[PDB]
């Protein structure tokens, strides 16, 4: 009740490296896995269609080499690009977590971070992927100029330099996991296909 | 198939968690709180955290298992978390990841 | 680590992932042996709020969000949520603000055929021509930043009264190099495509609605009229500025994706063909000549009159739109946008709404997928230019 | 109005509530007999609907279900363009569906169904294409308290 | 130049060439020109030898 | 004798047992009782209500309200 | 170059603030950031395009007024500095705490002759400014490039 | 019955190899025409005089009328006033926008009485945290970037600033302008025959 929301104050600190041929090699590793950032085709709304135009012969981003990707297991980044409300949100959380560990986030728009216009007076918004998942680079504006997004890949591309080799300690999840028997009643899923073999599709009623 | 909510720092599930699969079983309730060490935790306050669930799951639930409320418990844990986490007990984890403050900046109460 | 395959219908997810443009859409699909039984579209994936947030939000607060709809075109949406209000009071508006409007909402016309062509090709194969409308595409891009401030969408360009902003100096003829540089390029499309086999074998006959069948389901836009139906709003509702102008409706009669891709192609010159005839007929021509002619002697001629002015008077954020309803419409790429709205006396309205043509389009998935396959399934859902953004409301 | 005099010859009455500021006029057919004057205007070349979703009168009184009507003849000039309203108390009741008279009433229905809970006594497939089916609540009303989640709150 | 005192420009490889404008604020020699006209007013920072003090 | 400065506070009861609560769910929010209901609108006996959470504005009526 | 040993280091603690004038691609100085994390430094950048004086938001104790979108009349949170509070947030073995601001253009001189004043003042701490430029990372101090 | 079927089978593929030797010859004519790309961060693109990229604001032209607040589409702008009893000034203590949340409509520039309130052509904004985007008063001023300033820059014309009949802005003179004459010459040539 002095400093709230307070920082942690950590012991034993990083025991980093030194020796040079290790930091060479370590900025060979960052240098290797920046260069090649793999995005993911991860469109939701209009800050996609400036993905596209970004994409493009304007300006494209093959460019410091990215390649979009289709699947996540084979990707490095997702560039969320669209509002997520909230239900596509586990639909974003399964995409992320689905994915290979060493990965990065961009939060392009300002209905992903904030929810932007859609932070007031709406009630399906998610209001900021920020309490999804872990942001690494924001960039503000519906929709941005997509060479702000390759603005966000200079500031996001000298964060990856900014990491160590002897410090992936800080990469896994720790699974702070419980269990608790319950009772709320099962309900069977009402979600299935069955649009037109439907029984009352070919049926007028009585 | 599994029935979950997943917020930053609370996921939970139904099923039961035999070595990294979950396994839907209707009636296990797991919880994953802070995977990604967003917050640095001690043993009374997770402690704090895992009697809330459990007094919020039995408590009060006595009706269906869609997903809506199951997201209810985790918005309440998540409203736990603020509250542990502006009085004082856990902080940041200060570490140098990405360091976003997604429930709020340091404040000084006056 | 095997799946027990067993003599029933499977059912597969074509989940919010999609690696496409169009939209964050579900598709739970059954099928019988690579066919299509039916499937469920489960949409929603894009609801947040808008027939809701429009009820604590007056004209000029809500129109930046009216521009996420169709979010390939941010301006047949902005002048229907102006001209919804804009009636009830009976706002006169200007030839020259009105000439504006429909030139710069063709224009986003052309844009969203475009943005149509691009994913309808790359799903049904090659990815050169999503290179060559943003090649193209951009250009317009351009013509907006310079006139408005911002791009496809967000512009914000329209008011009540007419337009918020006169033109820049140099727009006009730019915009006519625009128009002559563009129809040498749908002809070079047409030597890409059109009539490469490996293309048009691709989607011969899929997808077919009758005349009758496609106006009890309400297929408003191209769709009713790739299937024998001489209808556009443009014409039958007279709007704004046109009777004034050469028309070419054009109209297919297979119901097929032919039977889209023939009306989208030509409405995509039809435009051009309006808009060549709009900048040779404004109420001030280009600005440049329109302000030295206002300055040169017309402190109080005729070239500063109401006619030649860019809006009325300018409102203030207290227009307090009046009380009744009515229901406006517009034709856009998709086919009829409209609102129903009401009104009790205030600035909030009461019950704002939206009938998007997306929506009543995209009803009819399933049965253009009455037992056609698995993999041509994109090639339809890529017909209708379907925008998810537009299944907000 | 014209409409209004046509189908009173054909023996069911109508209230009338003028006109909308459009030459539209507009007709409070009940919720009874709402097919048959329906089925009526199908038959006189009413085949296409351009709207179907509803509104709220108040925070108390009734609901409405604002259809909307037209004649659509090919290459035309400005049409009829009439509408049709059902008012319906407020707690309990519902209206019949229009699906098999005329379609676009499928997804338009089961989306006014999802805001603004009114049940379509003789519809397919009605459920909640937008707001997740596990929801409650009926969200547009203007009687409407949302829940407290976290995801909803802000980016404090 | 000084706060205050519309200006024009007078270079003719800048897109703001001939367009007169208000400074609103000046820094190390760089001054930010307002152009009151359309209707967003613009601000854009231009050098000191760029300019021409009108009347 | 409601005007100018003072706040509401939806009360408990009023509201759930009176025919139209029947919209939204059985159980409530925990923001349920602070008193931030802010002053926006009045229709003669009708009541607006802001709640200071950005989550839309709600309706109500005489039965259900007092001031804190 | 291609490979550079703990000069940047030296250099560093020498001046105590630098300017780095890296390319407009932000792919090689992360390393050098790294060098600094190599010896017990702490960073942190806070993206100068959002700082205001200089002397509230780094020594004294300043207040930041929060979105409020209609709901949530006008509050303040009075965050404490970030200067004197990460200072004292360092492990036990901890030599200083460098500065790092990514975009230093949109700054002027004055805050520049700020920052490189303030290093000489509370000792523990260093600056670092990555004003864009050169197509080879090459630095100076940031009390030159200035008067 | 036979020969027939043969001879539209080889005309088929004829065709076939004929409309996609087409496509070849135009894909094999592409890769001459220059690059339309903008290789951005050392050949930047020169924003419009419209543009709306980040809000400026002076401390001193503003006198508290809330209006920014009351015709944002989502009332951002954090205005903060004590009223000052000399006579009846409201006196403005504090004032800032959340870019995190900013929509860049400026329709908070548009009524802004005082020009005080503008838009700026910065797009470069990016943070590695939001709470970094809420901009103070004295960082909102803070004398934009101008792109074409910049020693490692080459700027480049967008198509609506390219002379008539140039549609690219890549390779151009040093004294290009945009299609026509200000009015100010057309009224000086009228006014001179
Ligand atoms: S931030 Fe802007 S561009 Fe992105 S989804 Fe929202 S409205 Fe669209
Ligand atoms: S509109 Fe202008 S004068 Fe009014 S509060 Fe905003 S900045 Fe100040
Ligand atoms: S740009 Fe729009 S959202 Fe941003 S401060 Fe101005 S009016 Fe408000």
């Amino acid at each position: 009740p002095a400093i709230l929301n307070p920082i942690a104050r950590p012991e034993v600190p990083q025991e980093l490296a030194e020796n040079i041929i290790l930091t060479s090699l370590n900025d060979v590793y960052d240098w290797a896995r920046l260069s090649s950032l793999w995005p993911l085709m991860y469109g939701t709304a209009c800050c996609f269609i400036e993905f596209a135009a970004m994409i493009g012969s304007r300006f494209d981003f093959d460019r410091f080499g990215l390649v979009p990707r289709n699947s996540p297991r084979q990707a490095d980044l997702i560039i969320t690009s669209g509002t997520i409300t909230m239900k596509m949100a586990p639909a974003l959380v399964r995409l992320y977590e689905q994915m290979p560990s060493p990965k990065y986030v961009i939060a392009m728009g300002a209905c992903t971070i904030t929810g932007g216009m859609f932070s007031s007076d709406s009630y399906s918004a998610v209001r900021g992927v920020d309490k999804l998942i872990p942001v690494d680079v924001y960039l503000p504006g519906c929709p941005p100029r997509p060479e702000a997004i390759m603005d966000a890949i200079v500031k996001l591309r000298k964060k990856i330099a900014n990491e160590h080799i002897n410090e992936r300690g800080n990469l896994a999840q720790t699974h702070r996991l419980f269990t608790a028997k319950h009772k709320m009643k099962p309900v069977p899923p009402i979600l299935t296909g069955q649009y037109l073999n439907a029984p009352s599709r070919q049926a007028p009623p009585p | 198939m599994l029935l979950k909510s997943t917020t930053r720092h609370v996921h939970i599930y139904a099923g039961h968690v035999v070595d990294g699969e979950v396994h839907p079983d209707t009636e296990t309730l797991t919880l994953n709180v802070d995977p990604d060490n967003e917050l640095e935790w001690n043993e009374a306050a997770l402690a704090k955290v895992e009697a809330k669930f459990r007094e919020l799951v039995a408590n009060a639930a006595g009706e269906d298992l869609t997903e809506y409320n199951l997201r209810r418990i985790g918005s309440d844990l998540e409203h736990f978390i603020r509250s542990l986490l502006m009085q004082g007990e856990i902080g940041y984890n200060l570490n140098s990841r990405v360091r976003n403050y997604s429930l709020g900046i340091p404040r000084v109460n006056h | 680590p095997k799946i027990e395959t067993r003599t029933e219908p499977m059912v597969i997810n074509m989940g919010p992932h999609h690696p496409s443009m169009h939209g964050v859409l579900r598709l739970m699909v059954t099928l019988d042996g690579e066919d299509v039984i039916d499937c469920e579209p489960v949409i929603g994936y894009l609801h947040r709020g808008m027939e809701k947030i429009a009820e604590n939000r007056t004209n000029i607060m809500f129109i930046p969000y009216v521009s996420r709809w169709d979010y390939a075109a941010g301006m047949f949406n902005e002048a229907v949520t102006v001209n919804a209000p804009e009636k009830l009071a009976g706002i006169p508006v200007p030839k020259r603000a009105s000439y504006i409007r429909v030139i710069m909402l063709e224009l986003n016309r052309i844009a969203n055929h475009l943005l149509w062509l691009g994913p309808f090709l790359a799903d049904v194969g090659a990815q050169t021509p999503f290179f060559y409308i943003f090649r193209e595409r951009e250009y317009i891009y351009d013509l907006f930043e310079a006139a408005t401030g911002m791009r496809f969408i967000n512009n914000n360009y329209f008011r009540i009264g007419g337009v918020a902003a006169d033109l820049t100096y140099g727009w006009v003829t730019k915009c006519r190099d625009f128009c002559d540089y563009f129809l040498p390029k749908v002809d070079e499309y047409e030597r890409l495509i059109t009539n490469n086999p490996i293309f048009v074998r691709r989607l011969q006959g899929v997808g077919k609605i009758s005349r009758e069948e496609a106006i009890n389901w309400g297929l408003s836009g191209p769709m009713l009229r790739a299937s024998g139906v001489k209808w556009d709003l443009r014409k039958v509702d007279h709007y704004e500025c046109y009777d004034d102008f050469d028309w070419d409706v054009p109209v297919a009669t297979e119901g097929d994706c032919l039977a889209r891709y023939i009306v989208r192609i030509q409405e995509m010159r039809e435009s051009v063909k309006i808009i060549r005839q709009a900048l040779d007929g404004l109420p001030g021509g280009p600005y440049e000549n329109l302000e030295a002619k206002r300055m040169l002697e017309g402190a109080k001629s005729e070239w500063n009159g109401f006619d030649y002015q860019y809006i009325g008077k300018k409102l203030s954020p207290t227009f307090k739109i009046p009380k009744g309803e009515h229901y406006v419409r517009v034709e856009s790429g998709k086919g009829e946008l409209g609102i129903y709205l009401i009104g009790d006396d205030n600035v909030f309205p009461w019950r704002w709404k939206i009938r998007p043509p997306d929506f009543n389009n995209l009803q009819v998935l399933p049965q253009l997928l009455k037992g056609m396959k698995v993999a041509d399934i994109v090639a339809i859902l890529g017909s209708i230019d379907v925008i998810m953004g537009s299944v907000d409301r | 109005g014209p409409v209004g005099r046509l189908l009173q010859s054909q023996n069911l009455s109508v209230e009338s509530l003028g006109r909308d500021a459009s030459g539209v006029e507009m007709i409070k057919v009940d919720r009874d007999r709402l097919l048959a004057v329906c089925q009526t205007l199908y038959a006189d070349g009413f085949n296409y609907l351009r709207c179907q979703a509803a509104y709220d009168s108040g925070p108390g009184q009734d609901l409405v279900s604002t259809y909307h009507l037209i004649k659509l003849s090919d290459n035309a000039d400005r049409p009829p363009e009439v509408r049709i309203k059902v008012f319906v108390p407020r707690d309990d009741p519902r209206v019949p569906s229009v699906y098999w008279i005329w379609k676009t009433a499928d997804w338009q229905e089961r989306e006014s169904y999802d805001m603004f809970g009114i049940v379509y006594e003789g519809h397919p497939n009605l459920k909640r294409i937008l707001m997740p089916e596990d929801w409650v609540g009926w969200p547009l009303r203007k009687d409407y308290i949302t829940p407290d989640f976290y995801e909803l709150q802000e980016a404090y | 130049i000084l706060p205050g005192m519309t200006v024009k420009v007078t270079n003719p490889n800048d897109t703001y060439y001939q367009f007169q404008g208000i400074v609103q604020r000046i820094t190390d020699g760089k001054v930010a020109v307002l152009f009151e006209g359309g209707n967003w007013d613009k601000l854009v920072t231009f050098q000191a030898s760029e300019l021409e003090p009108v009347v | 004798a409601i005007k100018k400065g003072d706040l509401v506070k939806v009360v408990a009861e009023k509201l759930a047992n009176s025919l139209e609560a029947l919209a939204s769910d059985h159980r409530y929010p925990p923001y349920l009782f602070e008193g931030r209901g802010e002053v926006v609108d009045i229709r003669g006996d009708y009541a607006q209500i802001k709640f200071p959470v950005p989550t839309p504005t709600v309706w109500l009526r005489l039965d259900q309200l007092e001031v804190a | 170059g291609l490979l550079a040993g703990y000069q940047f280091v030296k250099d560093l603690e020498s001046a105590g603030a630098l300017a780095l004038f890296v390319p407009p691609e932000g792919g090689f100085e992360g390393r050098y950031q790294r060098r600094l994390r190599s010896k017990g430094y702490t960073t942190l950048p806070m993206s100068a395009p959002g700082l205001g004086d200089l002397a509230a938001y780094l020594t004294q104790e300043h207040g930041i007024r929060p979105a409020h979108t209609g709901k949530e009349d006008i509050r303040v949170y009075f965050q404490p500095p970030l200067v004197t509070y990460h200072l004292e947030n360092l492990p036990p073995n901890a030599k200083g705490l460098v500065l790092w601001l990514i975009d230093g253009k949109r700054l002027s001189k004055q805050e520049f002759a700020y920052l490189a004043q303030l290093t000489q003042t509370l000792p523990k701490f260093k600056v670092v400014v990555e004003v864009g430029g050169d197509r080879v990372v090459r630095w100076e101090p940031l009390a030159d490039w200035v008067a | 019955k036979f020969l027939n079927q043969i001879t539209n089978y080889a005309k088929e593929a004829v065709q076939s190899a004929k409309y996609i030797g087409q496509g070849l010859s135009v894909t094999f004519d592409h890769m001459r025409r220059r690059p339309i790309t903008v290789q951005y961060p050392y050949e930047k693109l020169i924003p419009s005089e419209r543009f709306r990229g980040r809000i400026h604001f002076e401390f001193d032209k503003c006198i508290a009328c809330e209006v920014c607040v009351r015709v944002c589409p989502i009332n951002l702008p954090v205005v903060d006033w004590v009223f000052n009893k000399e006579l009846k000034k409201k006196e403005l203590k504090h004032y800032s926008i959340d870019f995190g949340v900013c929509i860049f409509c400026a329709n908070c520039v548009e009524y802004c009485p005082t020009n005080c309130l503008s838009v700026t052509e910065e797009y470069e904004l990016a943070t590695y945290d939001r709470h970094e985007l809420n901009y103070d008063s004295v960082a909102m001023g803070r004398i934009p970037y101008k792109v074409t300033q910049d020693p490692m820059v080459t700027p480049i014309r967008e198509f609506a600033y390219l002379p008539a009949g140039v549609m690219s802005g890549h390779d151009l003179p040093a004294g290009a302008q945009r299609a026509g004459e200000r009015p100010e010459a057309i009224a000086n040539t009228a006014k001179s025959s």
